[PDB]
C-alpha cells in the first residue's frame, strides 16, 4: 500500500474490455462480409439466371 | 410448255420451302444469341465468383 500497484491491474481489466470490444467489431465486419458475399454472387448468379 | 410449267412450278415451290425453312432457322439464329447471353451468363457467374 506504499504505492496502489492494483491500479495497474483494473487498467489490464480496461484494455483487456477494450481489445474484446474491438474484435467483437470485427466479428461483425466478417458476418458482415459474408453477407457481402451472399449479395454480390447472387447478385452475379442473377446476370447468369438471365443467361440461362 | 405444261411440262415447263410443271418444272418451273417444282422448283418455285421446292424454294418456297426453302424461304420458310431458312426463317423457321433465322428464328434458331435469334436462339444462338441466346446461347450467347448465357455464355455471358457464366461470364457474369465466374465474375460474380471473382467479386464475392
Amino acid at each position: 500500500v506504499s504505492k496502489p500497484d492494483l491500479t495497474a491491474a483494473l487498467r489490464d481489466v480496461r484494455q483487456q474490455y477494450e481489445s474484446v470490444a474491438a474484435k467483437n467489431l470485427q466479428e461483425a465486419e466478417e458476418w458482415y462480409k459474408s453477407k457481402f458475399a451472399d449479395l454480390s454472387e447472387a447478385a452475379n448468379r442473377n446476370n447468369d439466371a438471365l443467361r440461362q | 410448255a405444261k411440262q415447263e410449267s410443271t418444272e418451273y412450278r417444282r422448283q418455285v415451290q421446292s424454294l418456297t420451302c426453302e424461304v420458310d425453312a431458312l426463317k423457321g432457322t433465322n428464328e434458331s439464329l435469334e436462339r444462338q444469341m441466346r446461347e450467347m447471353e448465357e455464355n455471358f451468363a457464366v461470364e457474369a457467374a465466374n465474375y460474380q465468383d471473382t467479386i464475392g
